[PDB]
This record gives C-alpha cells, structure tokens and sequence, in this order.
C-alpha cells in the first residue's frame, strides 16, 4: 500500500518521484502507489500536499476516550487531510469524514497451501455407474453363452469373464467352448478399451486438479471450534486490528481466544508462514492479495480463493466538512475514469506471482489418504464374510 | 469474462441533500459490517446452479463409455446370433 | 576496431609468431582471420568472426585495404560527461571515431538515438535486439517412481494387507495350501503373473477374487497416475516477463539484474523514467564485462543479467543451463563505423544492400548463427 | 520374456518355486516396464513438435 | 528470417527532412510508443507462438 | 515496402521502421511426432534389462 526509506543519501536526498515526510523533525521520503494517488489528486485538485510520518499505530483508532493514530491527529485536526490506506470502520466512519473508495478490500486470512491431492478413489469416481452397467449386463451376457454352449462351473466361467473384466489374471479353467471362446473375445478388446478406461481416468486424476484446502469463512469446524481442533488452528493478525476489532465485534472464538496465536511484523506473518508454526494468518485482504502477490516462493494461499470476506476499501479521510470534501471524491472519480490505476497495478497491484488461475502442481507418491480406495476396497471382507457365514446359516437349516 | 473492469458501485438513489444521508452511510456500514450483506449471498450471491470448470474433467464418460462398451457388446451379442448358427454349422454339417 | 565478443567473433591470442589456428570449416570452408594488436586485461593477437568476415566481404566489394585494430576501452561508445569541464565526452571506439582513429569500427552496438545526432549508421547488418542475460535451473523431478514416489510405505502397507487378504480367503476355505497356494494365489493377484495354480471355486472365493482384483487394478492404474505425475508436471515459474517484469519492477535486494557497464542498451535504459528503479539498482550492480556474465551466469552469479539479445542467443549455444529471455526489448542495429562522411558511405549502404539481398548474410549464418549446439 | 512383454504366454510355468519368486522378480518390476510404456505414452501425447 | 529486412518513409534524394528524420524515427524507437502500437497494429489476436 | 537495393539505388529511403524480410507460410493441418516415438523413449535400457 506504501513504501518509504531514507533520502538518499548519495546525492543528499531523494529522487526519482519519492515524497518527503519529516520524522520527530527529519524529513524522509516515500513511494508506493497511493502516494502517487494523491499525486494525481492534486493533478486536478491542485492542493499542495507534504507527506509526515505518523507517531504510532496505523490510523486513528479509538484508545481510552479518543482514536488513537492518524484519525487521532484529524481529532487533533493536525492535518486538512489524510492518508494511508484503511477501510473505514463504522467507527471509524463515525468518528469523522473519510474518503471514497480507493481500491476494494475486505477481511481475510491466508496460509501456505502445502499438500493434498483430489481425495482417494476419484479413480473409481470416473466410472460414474457404467461400470455396474457393463458389469451385470456383460455379466448376463456372459451367463448366456455359457448356456449356448450346450453344442456355478459356468457361473466360475462367468468369474473368468470378470477376469475379462479385471486384468485377466484368472489361471482356472478355460472353457472348451469355441463360439464361447469368441464370447471371451469379445470382452477381449472391449474390455481392453475398460483398462483403456483405467488409464484415461488416471489421466483425469493428474489432469482435473482441485486446490481446494479449508475456508469455511469468518469461522469453521476449524474455527468456530477453537479449542476443538487437537493442532491448534492459528489464523489472524497483529495487535490493535481493525478488522480484528469488526471480529471482535463479531465471534470470540478468537478475540477472545486468538490473542494466543496473536502474533507482531506484518512481513513476519509472512515469515512466521515460512515457520509455519501457526496455521494460518490474518490480516487486510487485499494487501494479503499482494502478500501472496510478492511471494519469494509460492508456498502461501489466501484462506479461500479471495471469496469476500467483509468486503471494504481504502482511501484518503479528512476532517469532517473539510475544504476539498465534495470534488475529492470526484477527483477519485475520474481516478478510476482514466484507467491510471489500472496502470497502478504496475505502480502497485500487478503481482509477479499472480495465477490465481494455475493450480501448479500436487504430483507426489501414493497418500495413505489416497490409498483409502484400497481401504473401502479391502472394507468388502468383512461383508463378504457376512455372506458366506449367511451361507453357513444356510446350511443350519 | 476475463478480469475486471474499472470496478466501481451504486446503490440506493443519492441527490440534493437528505436526513438519509450520513444515516444511510452508516446503514451501509452495518451492512458490511454485519453480515446481512454476507447472508444476503444466500438470498443471491451464494445461490448458485451453473456448476464451473476449466479444463473438461469429463472423467464420468459413461455416455459415451457406452458409446463404444455399449455397441461393443453389440458385438458381444454378435456372436449370440451369429456363433449360434456358427455353432450348428460344422454341427449341423456333421448332425 | 572492436571487443571480443564470442557470438559476435572468435579472436585469441596469436599462435606462434604472425600465426593462428588455419582450419577450413566444418563444411571445410576455409574462414579468413585477421590480426589486431590490443593489451591483456597492447600488442598483436588473433582475431576472426563471421561479422569480421562480413568486414573482409564489405571491403570485398569496396576496395580498401583492411587494418585490423582492437579497442582501447572497454566500452563500445557513447556521449558522455566528464567529471570537469562540462564538456561532451563521446566515449568508447565512438570516441575513437571522433578521434578517426580508425576507418569503419565494426561492432554490434546498436543504433542509439543519442550517438545518431553524433555519429552516422547504416541499415542493420544482422537487425537484432537487446535482453535479460538468465539462466535456466536444471530440471530433474525424476525418481524411481512406482518404486520411490509411489506409496512410500503405504505399497508395503497394502502388501500385508495382502496378506491378512489371503487369510481371509483361509477363512473362506473351511466352511464348506490354504496357507501355501493363497501365497501363491493372492500374492498372484498382487502380481497377475500367471503362477497357473489355481483360485477356489468357493462362492466367496471369487467375490474375493473381484475384490483383489479391483485393487491391484486400481493400484497399477495408480502407477499410471505416478508416470503422469513424473510426466505431467509443474516446471515451476520461469518468470521472464518482460519490459514489464513485476519482479523486475518490484524492486529489491532478492534479484540481482544488470547489464553491462556503460551499456548501448543500457543507454536505452539511461534516458527513461519508469526504468528509475533498475537505474538505481542494477547501476550498482553493473559489471563491464560480458564475459564476466558468461561466467556470472555458469557462477549463477547474479539473479539476473542483460546484454545484446541475439548476442545471448547464441550464447545459449555456449550454455545449456542457459535461460533465453521472453521477446524482444527496443530492437535496433550496428555495424561498421559510420561518422562524419566518406565515399565509403553511400557506397557501404550498397553493400548491406547486397548482402541481405545475397545470402552471404545468410550464408554466415552457418559461419555463426545456423552453428548450434546446446 | 512374456514377463518381459505384456504376460499373454499361456505355457509351461516353471514348477520352481525360488524360480517362481524369479518370476516374481520380473513381476512388479516389468510391471513398471509396462509404466514405462505409460510414462512414454504420456511423452508421446506430451512433448509436441 | 528469410532476406531480413525493414520498412519505413522514403523521401526524395537529399530531400529536406532528410538528416534528423530517421532520427525522429530513432526516438520513436526511444519511447517505446512502437511497443504501444502493437496494440496499434502489431500486437495480434491469434499470436500463441 | 523495404528498399530493394535497386529501391535503395533509385533514390534516398528511410531507416528501418520495422522489421521485415522474405517469408512464405501455409495452413498447420495435420501430423504427430513420427511413428515409433515410443519405442524412441526405450533409450537403449530396453536392451539393457
């Protein structure tokens, strides 16, 4: 949203389109895309502009009776106007005049999205029914040549025609029958094209990719069950947030119970990800979209896909009935009406990370997780059993 | 689409001047503040039938996995019809 | 006079006295070479390219004879300042040219619209560009796959679950070997090898069989899905974006990208407004030589380095770890000296104008450019 | 050799038991020789011209 | 490249315009305001190379 | 149009204002790899094992 560092030093000051601002009072220069805002502000509005650093905790956001921070300063009336970048709070609209929007945002968490695959037996899930289709009918179909062979042992003939249809590998007991054997012909390059199936399916299972990881919004199973899950699931951001007092207004699930995994830096959460030792982290949504946007390595993931999580933006407040108050918001206006901000993205928004679209990725060996198609599948011993000791039961009376 | 374009909002009709005014600012911000906006999704946004894709993850194919299976065992009865006669042929040549 | 550069030409050190490496081509064209005197960092040392070349056949045409100088500094040239006086200093064999030292200066420095108020250019011998000097990571990603990444313990775990299968078959057995032809006979199904014992005709039996069967099915299907996943891959970012690079235009320590010292195209870069930001950083971060970015780059010395396009091109050849950049930065073109005027000029234009209208170019293509390896 | 190539030999099974696990050798092995085949497939539909 | 060449104006032998007009050209070049009229003209639909 | 030498000879031209050169081209319709490409992925260990 901003940047700054020193003047410098080199040829004494700053340069290229980088704005002073004075530091209890030593002036120091500053960049970023929202500056070149109220550069293009007063492109129209012609209104002097001196950029000053702010003493403490982002805008004015009330302390014990009054907001402290920027808004703070507009309480002291210490400028005309404001910046820095804050969805206006309800509070924070009825503390005093704030500006259009400057850019969208909202509330949002994120976290490193790390490993998983489709879920087990998206295998048998391309069979979609046919499967059983074929089966019986190829089955009965099966039953009749069996039959026509006249020119149990041939139910047994029937289980080497689901060797037909499974992979062969039935040693036990051709039949004689040579129009049967043709019978077996036919699910020969039929059933073939099955494994043929098979392998378009497996296709499918490393074509079809899914990235989907849990968002269930401004709670969940993992979430509005704080103290259920064994691994703690730590999501949200650093002291004194705005958005975090909306949650506080909104679920103590984490007010209440996130100040453990409360955590400091606002690149830290970033590092803290490359630690990983909390779950996942918090903070303002867009700006996380360029969190993840600068990624040394793709690693991270907003919680969600960027679904909205109470929906906001930014922009540059004043003091209530301030001398710019009605045409500044125009001038935001035709702000948008260029299309400059589109060439922001450059200035700002556009990412080297970017792909929201490409998933990359998931290639890894076989999951226990996934091998849990081999779990139903071995699950049928037991009713087979079932089945069989039934037939015992059978043969008690 | 693709992508955005030159995002902006409306809303409720906003001139002269009205009692409604800053009031209704700050309805709109318990809207968003609240999650009326956000359970309105229900009554809307979140309402949603038209299922999404990318690629073709066409992986079911039972239609056409019957449009060949299915008239393969045409050619499985093929031989119900025809290795019948076929059956009485060298049969029926030797009966 | 010019720089050695290997794309452009092959100049070494002289063999023994007058003398260098006589070879035809590997088309068995014998190549003409030349001798310039220049320092190791001033005496004659050898010196052939196929532009050089392109300089013996423009005198081919146009009759003078060829001197064969190298260049003093290391740069190629431009207008420039001082550091008193304020007085323009034209820099590199540029300079040279204001000091005539020399008749035509071959060289592949393009076009600048700077040195064209200064300096006169010809239409482009070879028309080419400037970009990112990168280079590609190594990809490997491979394994043993179905053995190493498939089922790491878990095609051990399914293996015993053979087992206790097969004992459930055992089960199956005594309601109506056991041990020994099920160790045949589901390991079979594990293998579909064909031992040719034989499966039980019991009424669960072949459910069972089904049952196995659709597993191991499903598990070598799983292995198709490995092969995919050993063939269908990520080959994570390769950034290269562009004149538009974010990574680029986001400026930090993380990457280090430059070009050359006192660099045509970084001249392009010099006079420029958005460029700001690699105009502070990679100035710093400037190396002169390009040679040193052949290098820097088999050091993976920096994140990032620039040079003459077409250059790194065939550079690419002489590094298969190499990373060609994206598309075209701000094409233009060089060639032999041209400044104040001389016969030599519309005359020299008629020579470009044979050779793109000839295949001499393109016939030194082979000589340079068709030559590949990498 | 049928281990080798896609099984589909119907004869004469060795009656060795140590040469069976032999054939149990070639068995997931050539098996990922069969994967090997897969993967080429894969190269075939990857790896345009 | 089959013949690399190039286009542009002609004018008349030692025409007026003649000296700083390809040097016109050479900023036109220097802004990158070619790069824009890929959208202009270059920049195509199809493209995918 | 780019100067022919004879063009070039006629009378004084312009810098290059893009590039240009010969070329001929024709519609992308149909073929795959060659046959045996498969077999090309063996890379000899096919004899080997």
């Amino acid at each position: 949203f901003v940047i700054v560092e020193s003047v410098d030093p080199l040829s004494g000051t700053c340069m290229r389109n980088t704005v002073p601002c004075q530091k209890r009072y030593i002036k120091k220069c500053c960049k970023g895309f929202c500056i070149d805002i109220l550069k293009k502000i007063s492109k129209s509005v012609k209104f002097t502009y001196d950029l000053y650093l702010v003493t403490n905790g982002k805008h004015g956001k009330k302390i014990n009776g009054t907001w402290n921070g920027m808004i703070g300063e507009v309480v002291m009336k210490r400028a005309y106007m404001a910046v820095g970048s804050l969805t206006i709070n309800e509070e924070r609209s009825e503390v005093v005049d704030f500006s259009v929007p400057f850019i969208e945002t909202g509330i949002s968490v994120m976290v490193s999205r790390s490993n998983g695959t489709v879920s087990p037996s998206a295998f048998l899930e391309p069979f979609s029914a046919c499967v059983w289709v074929m089966m019986f009918v190829m089955l009965l179909i099966v039953s009749a040549v069996a039959v026509f062979v006249f020119e149990f042992t041939i139910g047994k003939a029937i289980w080497l025609l689901w060797g037909l249809v499974f992979n062969n590998s039935v040693p036990v007991q051709n039949p004689k029958g040579t129009t049967s054997k043709i019978m077996v012909s036919v699910w020969a390059f039929f059933a073939v094209i099955f494994l043929a199936s098979y392998t378009a399916n497996l296709a499918a299972f490393m074509i079809q990719e899914e990235y989907v990881d849990q968002v269930s919004g401004l709670s969940d199973k993992k979430f509005q069950r704080p103290n259920d899950f064994s691994p703690p699931f730590r999501f949200g951001t650093v002291p004194n947030g705005s958005t975090e007092r909306n949650i506080r207004n909104n679920y103590a699930e984490m007010h209440a119970y996130m100040g453990k995994f409360n955590q400091r830096g606002v690149d830290d959460a970033l590092l803290s990800l490359k630690t990983g030792k909390l779950d996942a982290f918090i903070y303002d949504a867009a700006v996380l979209n360029y969190m993840a946007g600068r990624d040394e390595g793709c690693k991270l993931v907003t919680i969600g896909s960027g679904k909205v999580f109470a929906s906001t933006g930014y922009g540059i407040a004043i003091q209530k009935d301030s001398g710019w108050k009605r045409q500044v918001d125009l001038a935001i206006l035709q702000l948008f009406g260029d299309g400059e901000m589109e060439e922001l993205e450059a200035l700002w928004l556009t990412g080297i990370c970017h792909n929201e679209k490409n998933e990359v990725m998931s290639s890894q060996l076989d999951i226990d997780n996934m091998a849990g198609v081999f779990y139903m599948l071995g699950a049928a011993m037991a009713l087979s059993l079932i089945t069989f000791i039934s037939e015992h039961l059978f043969y008690w009376q | 689409t693709g992508e955005l374009f030159f995002r902006s909002g409306f809303g409720i009709g906003m001139r002269k001047d009205s009692p409604w005014k800053q009031q209704v600012s700050l309805s709109i911000l318990k809207s968003h503040e609240n999650g009326f906006m956000e359970d309105l999704d229900k009554t809307w946004v979140r309402y949603q039938e038209c299922d999404s894709r990318s690629n073709a993850p066409a992986t079911l194919t039972c239609e056409n996995m019957a449009g060949v299976f299915m008239l393969v065992a045409g050619g499985i009865v093929a031989g119900i019809f025809l290795i019948f006669i076929e059956i009485a042929y060298k049969r029926h040549k030797d009966a | 006079v010019t720089i050695h550069q290997e794309p452009f030409v092959y100049v070494k050190p002289t063999m023994s006295d007058g003398t260098c490496k006589e070879e035809f081509t590997v088309n068995g064209d014998p190549v003409k070479k030349v001798i310039c005197t220049g320092p190791n960092d001033t005496v004659p040392q050898c010196c052939y390219g196929f532009c050089i070349d392109l300089l013996i056949k423009l005198a081919r045409t146009m009759q003078f004879t060829y001197e064969v100088h190298l260049v003093a500094d290391g740069k190629f040239g431009t207008q420039e300042r001082v550091q008193n006086s304020n007085k323009k200093e034209w820099n590199g064999m540029m300079g040279e040219l204001l000091s005539g030292q020399a008749d035509m200066i071959v060289a592949p420095l393009t076009i600048n619209n700077e040195r064209a108020q200064y300096i006169e250019f010809s239409k482009p011998f070879k028309y080419q560009g400037l970009t990112i000097l990168v280079k590609k990571e190594i990809p490997r990603s491979t394994l043993d796959s179905f053995m190493q990444p498939f089922q790491s313990t878990l095609w051990l775990l399914v293996g015993l679950s053979v087992h206790v299968v097969a004992v459930m078959l055992y089960l199956l057995d005594r309601f109506s070997l056991t041990l020994s032809s099920a160790m045949w006979f589901s390991w079979g199904v594990l293998l579909n090898s064909g031992i040719g014992e034989g499966a039980p005709r019991s009424f669960s039996a072949r459910i069972l069989g089904m049952v196995w069967a659709g597993f191991a099915m499903i598990i070598v299907a799983s292995y198709t899905a490995n092969l995919a996943a050993f063939l269908v891959l990520d080959r994570p970012e390769e950034r290269i974006t562009g004149i538009n690079d974010p990574r680029l235009r986001n400026p930090s320590d993380k990457f280090i990208y430059a070009t050359v010292k006192q660099s045509s195209v970084d001249i392009y870069f010099r006079r420029q407004v958005e460029l700001s930001t690699m105009y502070r950083h990679m100035e710093k971060h400037n190396y002169e030589s390009a040679a040193e970015a052949i290098q820097a780059v088999r050091d993976n010395k920096l994140h990032a380095f620039i040079w003459d396009s077409a250059v790194l091109e065939f550079e690419a050849s002489q590094k298969c770890d190499l990373v060609t950049t994206g598309e075209l930065f701000f094409r233009s073109g060089f060639g032999i000296g041209m400044r104040k005027d001389s016969p030599w000029k519309q005359q020299v234009s008629l020579s470009i104008l044979k050779s793109h209208e000839n295949g001499f170019m393109e016939d030194l293509d082979k000589t340079w450019v068709r030559y590949q390896e990498c």
